[PDB]
């Protein structure tokens, strides 16, 4: 399919940036997670970034570490995540769905089989956090064979050779890191020159991520030339804060996503 | 792009987030340069000799082998400053950190020995050290935690995941992902992303080099086999390296069998795991059918790394090294036997290697064999554990 | 009648019941013969090298002396097998026992290190070992008691008198008084009746011999002073012996000052006791005005011998050696300082010697002086004590 | 004085051996110890051997170790022991009184002064347990200057040179050890050849000691040629057993000493 291409074309026709929330599938339970996701979409999410609970999420700060812990407490497995993904796609045919994976979960039982399962359920992209471009060949090849976009991260300081490889190897969107470190809304991350070099090398549209937690950061990213912004920890904190009130959780998620999406206009 | 091969056959690699690639490339370049620098080599040699106590003795154990055709020597890393072989490589890594202009050290630790080793090296060499340790380990290793603090290191408990070694490994990498410009990550075993398996082996290879010279002096020939315990793989690769090209010398690595392989409560991923990608490398792992990483279990808290160095997985695959396991009870019996018959209290880790040599001897007592066990550490730290079991 | 002089000036002698005189004469004769026997010397040298780890390093401590004109080296007996210098002489005494045809060993211990040393030597050399330890010490030294038992030695609590070291000394002599035909008494310090002060010095003298060669190699000259703690006197006489005839080298012995000499709660009989006759020798003693023997007090349980070797009392009397004291607090500060600045955890005993060197340095920081501290043991054993105080 | 010489001459005129009990002065208290001593004498003791409580009695087994502990618990000091000795001599003018000392107590405040104090209170001999003949010169010289007999121990295996020195150096009586080891009634110790060599060298009359606890051992010692026997631990055990009944203690001491003295006839 071409879901990211269609989205970015639509957004460009509207002079809008993309707002893409991230959540951990199954946090805090399968049913509530499906409700959270429908709420993110109804509130204005242009695309989804979705994590599969993993035992050792070494690119994540405490907020997402704890989302993984909650999902595990509810017994969430990768198989259940794929059942969730199929249901999400069945309800929402055009929204781009990207997975945030750790390598062992993709490699475990066969790289090709993983990408084939993504294609079957209707996922559009996969970002493997701990697979740098240098180790990416089998992953990117399998993704492409199964019509999945392999997503690569561009560090906030990537040199020219790396920009060229990320531009060549990636598809769908380019993940642009706001800063070094790990995920976290508490640490906020000029990316204009990286953004321009990516456009020069015809890279997939950039989505900035890490530390995005306020509307003004969404508008700033877009003004800088990025196609949109991803926000995870700020979203996850709303889940964490409202575990005891599922209804208030959905209301607060709706308010936050609406405000973040509005800033992309 | 790298200067050296990041893989040992299928195993190894550099599976870290892109943000950490420059730090690994910088470390590899600094290491290649240091290995060719006579000044670095002399500084490292001087610390090893005059601070850490190298060379370590090679002790013949006649009482234990009496009545058999086995001749057994122990390479005495238990006599190294710190009480374990870990000291060798932390000195080298601290010198690399200083060569690159780094002022801070990050290190992970399970049972605490690597934390103590990192702290003592940092104290000596003027580096600010912070150590990550799973909170479950912090609770069970008060002595080591206090040593680290006496030596000026900051000890940071890790409560995520299983709150044990793998979790401390993750946290060290999370921190490095934001602090690499000023801090060096002093990884504690011959595992993790390239160039760590290579650096750690080269900074431990004096174990086998000395053993070779010592056994040639004392016996006029090479050992039939050298035997070493395998947690992450550093003491064993340090013993094995200089003998890899001596095809007649058996290389035997001993993983912890815990309560028995059939129970699933063990720490023997090399022979009883499944290849995965974690901690920056492709290697055999303790993992669930779904791909979640699990802990290694052993009576010996230091044989807790839930994977194994890639070079060992490779040496096994080609048949150059053989890997076996030894249970908690076998290790305990070896511990008791060495105390009683040689007056040496071995670490429970090392007791696994000794136990396998004892089995080699006892199963075929009229087989002529010259064996070296790498006695990777002293067992004072284990007396409470042993006392309680007995 | 003896082959060697039993006295050092007024101090020393053989003040034992008549029944024990033949055992002392036999031991003296065996020792004189062994010292001239190249086979005994080679066997002892081989154990020291290949079992115990000699030579021990001589470590320069630049971080501690920074900004001063003091250069300080540590003789690393902490790296000897067992973790203290005591191992040297028990190996020699075990070989003497075997030379005389004895099959059993008796030993006293206070804090337990001598008991552990005696047990490991006995285990290695096929001797049946029994150790006497005051019941108050047994209660406070569970770790060492367990080590002794792992090594096959029998530990016998002594409940008479103060139930501490002197009482264990008495019991060892009571037992020997009935068992000398089959057992050798492996006395733990350079004290007691002749020939013990002499034998122990000669079996510890490699400390100073190595130090001399090492400092000549590294500095091209002898030290201005060598400094060692003094409990009974063995580590200090082992360091001092080879330098006695080098008149320019100061010999500084450091007794425990405990809570302060003025409090009376100390272990400094050489400088603050009164000559008496006890434990088979005439020497300065901790004793009441009436002549009852008293215990020595120190934060360091190993500086508990309530008298001092006669050779030290003699060397003091003629002005060849100088003796000073260091309080509990000074020793603790030295312990903390070495951990933090050199990554070496020193025994609290040894910390007394280090503390005096630190005072030498700090009181006159622009005085050019080259000092060697005998680091008689490692301090892992003291971490709980230190932790609790802090 | 010549108290031992007078005693042995009297005993020889009666073809009797000497029976000499040993007790620790001040065990279990000064008053009871003075009563115990008067009872030993009234029951037939020919001479006394008396210990001064010392912190480290390395030639004594548990029984006498515990007598020392009891005396110390009652605050007994060497000064009080000398006050006791003066009172004992004031009541009993002819009985030989020998002290069993540890060297530090004699040397402490001056060897000569110690022997002068013994002479002043009327002690007849001093046996310093941890001073072998080889170290005895200053002790024996001081004893002789103050009319005190220095007592030396002859091991149950002493060679000829030692027998000659013990014969030359000692006075009053020669202490003949029954066996190796330390004091104790639980361990019983042929001494005829040592006894004969001592007579040949004109040594002071021998008193056998260590392990003597029954009448038949007293008769055996005498038949072997010894002039008598010393019994300590067996006597001390009677004190230890009857601490709670001072009267029964004295009765049992009387019965035991009477039986032991009878066997010397
Ligand atoms: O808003 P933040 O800082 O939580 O970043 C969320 C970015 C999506 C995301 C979640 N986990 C990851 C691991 C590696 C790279 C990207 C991710
Ligand atoms: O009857 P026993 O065995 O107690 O011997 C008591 C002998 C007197 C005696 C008591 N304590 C001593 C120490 C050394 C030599 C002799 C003695
Ligand atoms: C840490 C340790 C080990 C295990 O680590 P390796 O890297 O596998 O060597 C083994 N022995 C001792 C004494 C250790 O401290
Ligand atoms: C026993 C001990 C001492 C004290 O004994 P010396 O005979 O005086 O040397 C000092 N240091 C250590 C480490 C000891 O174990
Ligand atoms: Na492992
Ligand atoms: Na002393």
């Amino acid at each position: 399919m071409e879901r990211y291409e269609n989205l970015f074309a639509q957004l460009n026709d509207r002079r809008e940036g993309a707002f893409v929330p991230f959540v951990t599938l199954g946090d805090p339970g399968i049913e509530q997670s499906l409700k959270i996701i429908d709420t993110l979409i109804d509130a204005g999410a242009d695309a989804l970034e979705l994590g599969v609970p993993f035992s050792d999420p070494l690119a994540d700060g405490p907020t997402i570490q704890n989302a993984n812990l909650r999902a595990f407490a509810a017994g969430v497995t990768p198989a259940q995540c794929f059942e969730m993904l199929a249901i999400i796609r069945e309800k929402h045919p055009t929204i781009p769905i990207g997975l945030l994976m750790y390598a062992n979960l993709v490699f475990n039982n066969g790289i090709d089989a993983f990408y084939a399962r993504c294609e079957q359920v209707g996922v559009d992209s996969v970002l493997v956090a701990d697979v740098p471009v240098e180790e990416s060949a089998p992953f990117r090849q399998a993704a492409l064979r199964h019509n999945i976009a392999p997503i690569f991260i561009c560090p906030p300081n990537a040199d020219d050779d790396l920009l060229r490889q990320v531009a060549s190897y990636g598809r769908g969107y380019t993940y642009l890191l706001s800063r070094s470190g790990v995920t976290g809304a508490e640490n906020r991350g000029p990316l204009h020159h990286l953004i321009e070099k990516l456009k020069e090398y015809h890279a997939a549209p950039a989505l900035q991520g890490f530390g995005i937690s306020s509307p003004e950061q969404v508008s700033a990213a877009v003004r800088a030339g990025a196609a949109g912004a991803i926000s995870g920890s700020a979203i996850v904190k709303i889940i964490e804060k409202n575990l005891a009130s599922p209804k208030q959780m959905l209301a607060e998620l709706r308010s936050f996503v609406s405000a973040m999406k509005a800033a992309s206009r | 792009t790298t200067l050296l091969n990041p893989y040992f056959g299928e195993f190894g690699g550099m599976y870290v987030p892109q943000i950490l690639m420059p730090a690994l490339n910088q470390l590899e370049e600094a290491f290649v340069s240091a290995q060719k620098d006579p000044e670095f080599q002399a500084q490292f040699a001087d610390l090893l000799k005059n601070y850490a106590g190298r060379p370590t003795a090679l002790t013949k154990c006649q009482n234990i082998t009496a009545g058999t055709r086995t001749t057994l020597y122990l390479k005495r890393e238990d006599l190294l400053h710190g009480g374990a072989h870990k000291t060798n490589q932390v000195l080298g890594q601290a010198l690399l950190a200083k060569r690159m202009g780094k002022s801070e050290i990050i290190a992970e630790t399970g049972a605490g020995q690597h934390g103590v080793a990192s702290a003592l090296a940092s104290a000596l060499l003027g580096l600010k050290c912070r150590i990550y340790m799973g909170a479950k380990d912090v609770e069970r290793q008060s002595p080591n935690v206090f040593r680290m603090r006496l030596m000026g290191a900051e000890v940071i408990p890790v409560h995520s995941g299983s709150a044990t070694l793998k979790d401390a490994c993750n946290e060290a990498l999370r921190d490095w992902s934001g602090s690499y410009e000023t801090a060096h990550y002093m990884l504690g075993t011959a595992a993790g992303p390239h160039p760590y398996p290579t650096i750690v082996r080269e900074f431990q290879r004096m174990i086998g080099e000395e053993t070779k010279a010592q056994i040639l002096d004392k016996e006029g020939r090479l050992p039939d086999a050298v035997i070493a315990c395998v947690g992450g793989g550093s003491n064993a690769i340090g013993m094995f390296a200089d003998f890899i090209n001596d095809t007649s010398v058996g290389l035997i690595g001993v993983e912890p069998g815990g309560h028995g392989i059939e129970t699933g409560e063990h720490g023997a991923p090399l022979k009883h795991g499944r290849v995965g990608i974690y901690f920056g490398m492709k290697a055999p792992m303790m993992q669930t059918a779904d791909g979640q990483i699990e802990e290694s279990y052993s009576i010996s808290a230091g044989l807790d790394f839930p994977s194994v160095g890639p070079q060992h997985a490779y040496l096994n695959s080609i048949g150059r090294a053989d890997y076996v396991s030894i249970t908690d009870d076998e290790a305990l019996e070896a511990f008791k036997t060495l105390c009683r018959h040689e007056g040496i209290i071995p670490a429970l880790e090392s007791s696994h290697a000794l136990a396998h040599a004892l089995k080699m001897m006892r199963e075929q007592p009229e087989k002529e064999q010259l064996l070296v066990v790498n006695l990777s550490g002293r067992g004072d730290k284990d007396i409470f554990t042993v006392h309680d079991i007995l």
